[PDB]
């Protein structure tokens, strides 16, 4: 809609103010910020880096709407059957008495 | 499997060659909004926002040569297939979308995250972003589905009504010479009125559907355009 | 003055149009064409019988059988294929002769 | 001048094509077999005994 | 049914059939003929464009180990749901 | 200019001498550019050396900024002469075209030979070193001028039409400058009258916001390969 | 015991159900024009502009009815 | 219904692709 | 040597006759897949390194400077370390076609060379196999033609319940 | 000689490999019967046994393409993950 | 076992369902006229332009009702 | 197996459904007269023209009702 | 006794019922544009801004119909 201006370094709130799923992950819990997705989302919104949330989604949709959708439809592995036809590992081996051709030399 | 067939435009191609060997002005366009995207002066766009004009005009010409002339009996809409229309809309829509995505400006997608900071990010805004990203593809699908369904339904109805009219006209016109001629005359007048109404409705609906088809693409383009102000 | 549409010949203008005016559209169209010819270019005999004929399949002459017969005759004659080989029949030539004498 | 000549020739060609298509060309896969081809195979291998 | 039959192309002229194996093999022969000459080194982008993607797809097909059965692409009858063969 | 057999013969005859001369010019121009680059890195402004980023206000795409990413070395005469600079510029053009041709050759292997035949039949994209006589050089310059004539009007019309359709000048002097800027060469344009158009267009479009199509037209008009 | 039955006539029932979707569409279209009349009487200077927006809304609303009508034809002709 | 069919979709779409890649330039010029 | 032209026919034949694919051949193809992924990873690492080395000084300052998204403290330390390491020495920071060439040509060369030599390795592996696939590969390299229906000609091993066809 | 039963009811409770092999054997049997009839009649085999040979060819193509999956760690893991005890009980309960 | 059944009278059921599609159409038309009266009462000089738009809305709404009616009669004769 | 069945009580069910459409008509009548009174109060001078338009709306809505009613009676006696 | 029956024409009924959901979507769209037309006449200067919100509702309203339309295909073609 309107033009977007990146926030200045002084306009970005501190990391400690961000909230996670339950509460802020302040000192003694900073390393939990990596695992809390909601905290990362709130931090990105605070830093005006909303694209980190939107870009992966849209692209994913495209990737599914374009390339993986048909790949799954045409070449995907359906659910296995109840009675399974496992491989006896007997096929392929050359018969006894066969003289294979020599390898290149 | 390779099937060799031909479109039903050969006579129309001949007419185009005959009547357009010399130049002529064009002043009436089905979708004029592709030429006037900006209405407030001093606003300009660095993106190629007028790239769609040629494709719009060609699509209008092609779809009009097919659909409008299809009202003539036995005229065939050679392209009338669901997945073929899907391919056409896929081409146009995905081409413009990949034009926007190849720009490699991620901030362009900031508006996908609906709402303000007050709304919970994970439980509200993220779900809205998911829904909007789904809604883009759904808009593509709805465009092609609408274009297919309108033609299919209109022509089915026309065929059925024409069959009924032929039946009553051929096998019950003798009632004109009988004592129940008034009933037949009333029915015949009603059938004529229905014939005219259906033809007018189809004529209008074809053009309107083309307008909407082009407007969906233009809306896709406009959703990601940003205008600078001259100073 | 020089203009692409007025000065260049049709093939040149076509290449310019689809390379410097609408290249992404051309790329997507080629992608879709490849997809169609990779996944939507086959029709089984049963499908042809069901929907492949304008008025219906004429079983009284079975043109599909004649077409396949011509195909296989041509392949055998041109490629010098011995259809009496045990792999095709599943039995030795002598067994085939015994069966012929039996039936 | 160029476009007039080109369009004249194109018009003649399209006229011939229209006549042939709508008055002479038979439809493929006729039920009776009296008109049109029933289809045939192409690109069959030739002179490749090892293929079988 | 009959009204539905009116929505068909009206200028069908000829239908040709060809096996996937045959024309794929012919295409491979053409590609080998055009990519064989010495003046096109294997490290050229053209040669890699020609060969690498096909090799990758074929390798992916070979590596496939699916628990389900994929019916033959070119059966005589693929309209019966209860008969994958 | 269209290709011809005479030009093909000329370029085929002078192919190897032209390559040798191009190599010598390459060595000389590398020396000159080394001097210039060392001077720029040593005495250049911090923004110019560090390659400061200037992003567009609409899509935030980086491009060269005329004020920050361009620097005039007022004291370059001490190290490099004017003739050396002209030689470097000419070699830059020739090297650009030769580099594009070499890239095509490497990409397509030996299949570029017929395209090379098309290339040597025209002087538009051959280096200046392929001309060993005055007449050949004159023909080469004629071809370059023909390409410039072919390309420039499109660029001028693009600029003028976009501005006039999406904006108008603020004051009468700007109007006069804008109108007189795009006059034909048969009349003489007064630079003092035309200069305010620079500020007006800076208000409209700076070099950092130049569109890709206009850039393509400009590079065509500057005899810079675009493919 | 395993018994498989195929009733032919059911396709009529499904076809009739889809037609019910037109009740909402037909009503929805009438709602648009009702507001159009009540709006043109409140600001007649924009009658042409309003008429344009009404038509756009009619097609979008009409489009949905076609989706249902397509299903009716599919089942009625299968 | 053929409109919902796919047994010859590629050949059917060749018409649109020919129109886009070969006839549109002629109409354009 | 161009091994792909020879190997394409063999791969197509194996796909057509994948029933006779022993577990050894499957392992070979899985190893080929793994090596392709490894080549992709190393080429991408090289591309990223070249991009970082050729990045402009201001670009590096912006990327590896304040603010910190997490602000844990390790993030800032690592960013400062990388920024100092990159900005200490002089770096050639080209733009345009030059950066494209520098970042891409090495990556393309590495990826192509690795893939080609891995294809040669796979050809050798299939040559050393004692299965019907190995015999087909050897015959292809000898006569130059693919012999289809070879497994049923030489009577390659089949499951105990499918040996009736060989009963002749 | 005896043709195998490859009807839908019989095919339902059969592994894919067995069905493909049975189809191939039936095709071979039909081809050899047609060849025997042609030899008894004395007419050329190519003019009578082309269609049977083509059927044998297509059955061979279908039979040689299928490779039963190898039983390994990942395949067994997938099979056990999908076929849980709850799913097995549900399948047993279902009469279809 | 394979059992094929053909129920005759079902076409009556489907036809009745399509008739329900005329409920919204009839309601939609009534809505338009109701809004027309208010618009005329609140702007009496526009007694013709509003009337024309009401007719246009009726025509489109009637068209939807006729699309359904075609199925209603068609199934009744199938 | 091919089995043909003819149920002779399903010509009643279809008839009842066709009668349901009358509700969409009857309600439509009330809406026109529901707003006619308001219009008359707003502009009593136009008690005549509004009444005529309301009659037109009622007749057209009733026309839909009778189209549905025709199907109701046809299936009742057939 | 244990008897298993498979009625093979029932998917038509489910498809028609899903199609009925389109009536609400069509009605909602008509309501949106009806409010748009009666809202522009009140604040014309903001006509364009209202139109954008109106389309947004259509985008968020037509999507729901697709789910119902999606189910129709999943049952019609199965
Ligand atoms: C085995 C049997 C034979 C068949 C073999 C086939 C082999 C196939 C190989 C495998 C292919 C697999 C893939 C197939 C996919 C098919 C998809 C498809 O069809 O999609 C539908 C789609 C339909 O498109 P459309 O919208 O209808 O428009 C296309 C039209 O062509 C119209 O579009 P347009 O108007 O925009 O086109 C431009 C047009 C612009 O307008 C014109 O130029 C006007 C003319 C139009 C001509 C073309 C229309 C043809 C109309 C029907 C046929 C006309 C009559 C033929 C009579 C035949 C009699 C037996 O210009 C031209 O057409 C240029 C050509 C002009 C030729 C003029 C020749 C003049 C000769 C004069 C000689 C004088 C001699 C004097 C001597 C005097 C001595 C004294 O088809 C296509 O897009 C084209 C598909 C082609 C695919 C490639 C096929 C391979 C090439 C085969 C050539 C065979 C030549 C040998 C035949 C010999 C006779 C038997
Ligand atoms: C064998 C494997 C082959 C692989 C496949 C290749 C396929 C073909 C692709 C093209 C390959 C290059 C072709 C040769 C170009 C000539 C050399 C060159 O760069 O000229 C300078 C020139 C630089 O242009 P610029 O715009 O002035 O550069 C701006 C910079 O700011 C300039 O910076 P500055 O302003 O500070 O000034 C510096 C200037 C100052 O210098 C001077 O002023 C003196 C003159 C120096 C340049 C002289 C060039 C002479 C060109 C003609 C040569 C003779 C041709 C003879 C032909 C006839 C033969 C019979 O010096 C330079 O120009 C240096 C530029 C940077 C170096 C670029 C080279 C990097 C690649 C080589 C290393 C590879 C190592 C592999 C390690 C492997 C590890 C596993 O190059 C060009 O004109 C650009 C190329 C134009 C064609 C582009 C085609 C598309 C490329 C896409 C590539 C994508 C990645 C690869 C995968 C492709 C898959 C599709
Ligand atoms: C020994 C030498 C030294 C060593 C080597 C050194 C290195 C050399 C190489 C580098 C040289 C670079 C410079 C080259 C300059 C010249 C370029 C050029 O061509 O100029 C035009 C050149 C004339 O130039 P000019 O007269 O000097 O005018 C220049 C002006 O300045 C006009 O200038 P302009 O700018 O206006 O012209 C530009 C025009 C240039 O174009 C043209 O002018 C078109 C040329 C062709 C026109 C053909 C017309 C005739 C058609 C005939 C059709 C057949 C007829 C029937 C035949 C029956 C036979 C029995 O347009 C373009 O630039 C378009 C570029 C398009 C790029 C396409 C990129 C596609 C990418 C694909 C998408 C990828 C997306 C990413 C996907 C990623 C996926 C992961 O054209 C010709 O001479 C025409 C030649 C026609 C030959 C005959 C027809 C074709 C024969 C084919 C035979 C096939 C045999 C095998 C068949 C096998 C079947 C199985
Ligand atoms: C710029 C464009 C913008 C416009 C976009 C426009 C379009 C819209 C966007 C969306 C796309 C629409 C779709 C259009 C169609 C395009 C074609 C398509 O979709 O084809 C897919 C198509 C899908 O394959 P397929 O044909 O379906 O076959 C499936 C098979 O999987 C195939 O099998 P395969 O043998 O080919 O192998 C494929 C392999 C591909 O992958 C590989 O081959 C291996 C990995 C490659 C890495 C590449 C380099 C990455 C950077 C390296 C490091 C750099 C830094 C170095 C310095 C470090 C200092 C410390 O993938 C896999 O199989 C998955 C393996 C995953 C292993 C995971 C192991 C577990 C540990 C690692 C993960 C978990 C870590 C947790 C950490 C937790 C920490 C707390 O092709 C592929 O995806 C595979 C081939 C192409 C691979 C390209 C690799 C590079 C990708 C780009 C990376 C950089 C850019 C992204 C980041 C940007 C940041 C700013
Ligand atoms: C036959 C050959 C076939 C080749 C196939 C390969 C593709 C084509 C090859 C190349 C073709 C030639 C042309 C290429 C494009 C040229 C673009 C250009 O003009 O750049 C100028 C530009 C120079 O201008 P500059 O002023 O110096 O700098 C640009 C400014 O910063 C600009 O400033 P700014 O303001 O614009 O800043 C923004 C700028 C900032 O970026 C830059 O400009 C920096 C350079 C790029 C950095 C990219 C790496 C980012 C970090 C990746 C981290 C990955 C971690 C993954 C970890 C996984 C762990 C398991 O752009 C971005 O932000 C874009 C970031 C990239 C986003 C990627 C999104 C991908 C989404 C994927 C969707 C899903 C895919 C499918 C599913 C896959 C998974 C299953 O060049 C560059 O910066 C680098 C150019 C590199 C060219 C590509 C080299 C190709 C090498 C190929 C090697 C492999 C060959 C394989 C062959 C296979 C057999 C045949
Ligand atoms: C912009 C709006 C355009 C509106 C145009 C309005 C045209 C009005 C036509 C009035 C009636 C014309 C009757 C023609 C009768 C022809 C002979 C005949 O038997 O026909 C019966 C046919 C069919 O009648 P039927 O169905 O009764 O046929 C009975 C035949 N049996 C019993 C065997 C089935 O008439 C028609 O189909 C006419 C329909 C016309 C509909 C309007 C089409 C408009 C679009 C095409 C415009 C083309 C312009 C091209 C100009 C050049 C372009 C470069
Ligand atoms: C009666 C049944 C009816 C069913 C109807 C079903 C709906 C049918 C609708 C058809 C019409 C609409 C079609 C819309 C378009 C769909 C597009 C689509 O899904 O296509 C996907 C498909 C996917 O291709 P694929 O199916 O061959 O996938 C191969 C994947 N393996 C090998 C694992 C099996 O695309 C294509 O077919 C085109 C492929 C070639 C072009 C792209 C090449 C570049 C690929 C880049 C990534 C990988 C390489 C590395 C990078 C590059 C290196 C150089």
């Amino acid at each position: 809609g309107e033009l977007f201006v990146r926030p200045k370094l002084e306009e970005i709130p501190p990391a400690d103010q961000c909230r996670g799923f339950f509460g802020p992950l302040n000192d003694s819990l900073k390393f939990l910020r990596l695992l809390d997705i909601k905290w990362m989302m709130n931090r990105a919104v605070a830093m005006r880096r909303e694209y980190l949330i939107a870009t992966p989604t849209l692209f994913t949709f495209i990737w599914m709407f374009t390339w993986k959708g048909a790949v799954i439809y045409f070449w995907g592995d359906r659910a296995p059957p109840r009675r399974m036809d496992w491989n006896t590992e007997e096929t392929g081996r050359l018969p006894l008495g066969f003289k294979p051709t020599p390898a290149p030399l | 499997m390779f099937l060799f067939f031909f479109c039903d435009l050969f006579w129309l191609r001949l007419l185009l060659c005959m009547y357009y060997c010399v130049w002529s002005r064009l002043c009436f366009i089905v979708y004029f909004n592709c030429l006037m995207l900006i209405f407030d002066f001093l606003l300009f766009c660095l993106f190629d926002l007028y790239l769609f004009v040629g494709l719009c005009l060609f699509l209008l010409l092609w779809f009009m040569l097919f659909n409008l002339y299809s009202l003539i009996l036995y005229y065939c809409i050679t392209y009338l297939n669901l997945y073929l229309l899907f391919c056409i809309v896929f081409l146009l829509y995905i081409a413009f979308l990949f034009l926007f995505c190849f720009l490699c400006d991620f901030f362009l997608f900031n508006n996908l995250l609906v709402g303000d900071s007050f709304m919970d990010v994970f439980f509200i805004r993220f779900l809205l972003c998911f829904l909007e990203c789904f809604s883009l593809l759904c808009r593509c699908l709805s465009t092609f589905l609408r274009l297919f369904c309108n033609l299919l339904s209109s022509h089915f109805l026309l065929l059925m009504f024409f069959d009924f009219f032929y039946f009553i006209f051929v096998f019950f016109f003798y009632g004109v010479f009988c004592y129940w001629f008034i009933l037949f005359i009333f029915v015949f007048c009603f059938c004529l009125l229905f014939y005219v109404f259906l033809y007018l409705l189809d004529l209008f609906a074809a053009i309107l559907q083309l307008f909407i088809f082009c407007n969906m693409i233009l809306q896709l383009i406009m959703d990601f355009l940003l205008f600078l102000l001259f100073v | 003055v020089y203009t692409r549409w007025k000065c260049d010949r049709l093939p040149v203008f076509q290449l310019k149009l689809f390379t410097q005016e609408y290249p992404m559209h051309a790329a997507v169209g080629i992608f879709t064409i490849i997809f169609l010819w990779k996944h939507m270019s086959h029709c089984s005999e049963e499908t042809e019988r069901k929907y492949g004929w304008w008025a219906g399949y004429p079983y009284w002459r079975d043109p599909i059988a004649r077409r396949n017969e011509t195909k296989y005759k041509q392949m055998i004659i041109n490629n010098d294929v011995d259809i009496t080989h045990p792999k095709w029949t599943g039995c030795s030539v002598e067994q085939l002769e015994e069966l012929s004498r039996v039936v | 001048e160029i476009q007039s000549r080109k369009k004249y020739f194109q018009t003649l060609g399209y006229l011939v094509a229209f006549i042939y298509l709508y008055f002479l060309m038979p439809k493929e896969k006729s039920f009776s077999g009296l008109s049109g081809p029933d289809g045939h195979w192409i690109m069959l291998p030739k002179g490749r005994p090892e293929l079988f | 049914s009959n009204p539905a039959d009116h929505f068909r192309p009206n200028l069908k002229a000829l239908t040709l059939y060809a096996e996937r194996q045959h024309y794929v093999d012919r295409w491979l022969h053409v590609k080998e003929r055009w990519l064989a000459p010495w003046y096109l080194p294997w490290w050229s982008p053209l040669f890699q464009l020609g060969t690498w993607y096909s090799q990758r797809s074929r390798n992916l097909f070979l590596v496939e180990n699916h628990l389900s059965y994929r019916p033959y692409k070119f059966r005589r009858n693929d309209e019966d749901r209860n008969n994958p063969y | 200019m269209q290709g011809s057999w005479s030009v093909l013969k000329k370029n085929c005859s002078n192919f190897f001498p032209g390559l040798l001369a191009f190599a010598q010019q390459t060595q000389e121009a590398y020396g000159i550019w080394l001097r210039i680059y060392n001077r720029q890195q040593k005495y250049g402004p911090t923004d110019f050396v560090e390659q400061s980023e200037t992003f567009s206000p609409d899509y935030h795409k980086r491009f060269h900024s005329q004020d920050k990413n361009m620097w005039v070395d007022k004291e370059l005469c001490t190290e490099v002469s004017q003739k050396e600079v002209a030689r470097l510029m000419t070699y830059k053009l020739d090297m650009w075209r030769m580099a594009h041709c070499a890239g095509a050759l490497l990409a397509t292997g030996g299949y570029a030979i017929p395209f090379g035949l098309f290339w040597l039949a025209n002087d538009t994209w051959v280096p200046s070193s392929f001309n060993l006589t005055g007449e050949e050089l004159r023909a080469w310059r004629e071809a370059q001028d023909l390409y410039r004539y072919r390309s420039a009007p499109s660029y001028l019309t693009d600029t003028k039409w976009h501005f006039d359709f999406h904006a108008y000048p603020w004051n009468e002097t700007q109007e006069r400058a804008w109108d007189d800027l795009f006059e034909k060469n048969d009349v003489r344009r007064d630079p003092k009258v035309v200069r305010p158009a620079a500020e007006m267009y800076d208000g409209f479009i700076k070099f950092e916001l130049i569109r890709r199509k206009s850039l393509r037209h400009l590079c065509r008009s500057m005899n810079i390969p675009t493919f | 015991s395993t018994v498989a039955i195929s009733v032919q006539g059911l396709h009529y029932v499904g076809t009739g159900l889809a037609a019910i979707a037109l009740a909402g569409v037909g009503l929805g279209i009438g709602t648009i024009f009702g507001n159009l009349l009540v709006a043109c009487a409140r600001q007649p200077n924009l009658t042409k502009m309003l008429f344009n927006y009404a038509i756009l809304g009619f097609a979008l609303t009409e489009a949905i009815g076609l989706f249902a009508l397509m299903l009716a034809f599919l089942m009625l002709f299968s | 219904l053929e409109p919902m069919s796919t047994w010859y979709l590629a050949s059917w779409a060749m018409v649109w692709y020919y129109a886009f890649f070969f006839w549109m330039p002629m109409v354009w010029t | 040597t161009k091994y792909e032209l020879k190997m394409q026919y063999f791969d197509e034949w194996m796909i057509r006759w994948r029933k006779f694919q022993t577990e050894s051949d499957w392992e070979i193809e899985k190893g080929r897949q793994w090596w392709r992924r490894f080549n992709m990873a190393v080429s991408g690492a090289l591309f990223c390194g070249l991009v970082l080395y050729t990045s402009g000084t201001a670009t590096l300052k912006r990327q590896y400077g304040l603010p910190h998204f997490f602000d844990i403290g390790v993030d800032g330390q690592a960013k400062e370390t990388m920024l100092k390491t990159l900005t200490s020495r002089w770096r050639y920071t080209p733009q345009g076609y030059g950066r494209v060439l520098i970042t891409g040509v090495p990556t393309y060369i590495l990826f192509v060379t690795l893939e080609h030599y891995r294809e040669r390795r796979r050809m050798q592996q299939y040559l050393q196999q004692n299965t019907v696939f190995g015999e087909q590969m050897r015959r292809l390299l000898s006569t130059g033609k693919i012999e289809e229906y070879l497994p049923v000609n030489i009577k390659a091993t089949l499951p105990a319940s499918q040996q009736a066809i060989y009963n002749y | 000689f005896h043709f195998h039963d490859v009807s839908n009811d019989a095919i339902k409770g059969m592994p894919p490999s067995e069905a493909l092999h049975k189809h191939l054997e039936n095709a071979q049997l039909a081809h050899r019967i047609c060849l025997a009839k042609a030899l008894k009649a004395g007419e050329p085999p190519v003019e009578k046994c082309a269609l049977t040979w083509g059927e044998v060819l297509i059955r061979y193509q279908a039979w040689s393409e299928y490779r039963p999956p190898f039983q390994d760690s990942v395949a067994q893991a997938k099979y056990k993950k999908y076929w849980s005890k709850k799913r097995q009980e549900e399948d047993d309960k279902n009469p279809f």
